[PDB]
């Protein structure tokens, strides 16, 4: 896992998706934090958020375990920053990459999947009355990651 | 004669000397990554029940026991030297990191 790891650390290091960033937490690298820029096609905008990810001893034939830290309204992550998305789970391959993790979290972040919500309060907000749940996600941001 | 491309599975690409193999939907892999993620996936099918390319998902032909055989890649491990626009960033990200906790914008889990 460790070689494969420190390719992806300097693959992503020269050519990180548009607005991330990601690299080893002190001298452990199998412990990484990466940093999203809100999207500007999504209530996140002006935001930067961080995650954690955490490599398996068994990288990159299982998936990598990555949560925001940075508190964030969305129907598919949770207060415990937990995200829910497939290719994290059922359509993970060793093909995916950080980079492309990365990559469709900001998808996610522009496009949420309401029904298959962590949260569905949230959810039922997404679904109802967009415009309520654009202005809370816009006002977590403001007060959080800005 | 040699590949081109990036075994997706290691992210080293193709030397004259390794072992590596095509799959019958044009895809490159070491012999040896090959059969670590069929070995791999294998077993995770087994515990909720069809191994499928990394690639493009089409069902793969294969022998485990060929794949096994053949050589492991001797692949010089990539240094990891941050340059000095990254050390930059990371300090702008630290600056960042310290207000979000001030506003109790970070997740604990304690
Ligand atoms: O969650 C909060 O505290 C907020 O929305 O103001
Ligand atoms: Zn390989
Ligand atoms: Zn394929």
């Amino acid at each position: 896992a460790l070689k494969r790891i420190h390719k992806e650390l300097n693959d992503l290091a020269r050519d990180p998706p548009a607005q991330c960033s990601a690299g080893p937490v002190g001298d452990d690298m199998f412990h990484w934090q990466a940093t999203i820029m809100g999207p500007n096609d999504s209530p996140y905008q002006g935001g930067v958020f961080f995650l954690t990810i955490h490599f398996p001893t068994d990288y990159p034939f299982k998936p990598p375990k990555v949560a925001f830290t940075t508190r964030i309204y969305h129907p598919n992550i949770n207060s415990n920053g937990s995200i829910c998305l497939d290719i994290l789970r059922s359509q993970w391959s060793p093909a995916l990459t950080i980079s492309k993790v990365l990559l469709s979290i900001c998808s996610l972040l522009c496009d949420p999947n309401p029904d298959d919500p962590l949260v569905p309060e949230i959810a039922r907000i997404y679904k109802t009355d967009r415009e309520k749940y654009n202005r809370i996600a816009r006002e977590w941001t403001q007060k959080y990651a800005m | 004669n040699i590949p081109h491309g990036q075994c997706v599975i290691c992210l080293y690409g193709f030397q004259e000397k390794e072992a590596f193999t095509k799959t019958p939907c044009y895809h490159y892999f070491h012999c040896h990554c090959l059969a670590r993620y069929i070995q791999h996936m294998e077993q995770e099918l087994k515990a909720q029940g069809g191994v499928q390319c990394p690639v493009c998902r089409e069902p793969l032909v294969y022998d485990l026991a060929s794949l096994k055989a053949a050589p492991e890649p001797q692949q010089p491990m990539e240094l990891y030297q941050p340059s000095a626009e990254s050390l930059r960033q990371q300090e702008e990200r630290k600056r960042l990191y310290q207000r979000q906790q001030e506003r109790g914008g970070i997740i604990d889990l304690e």
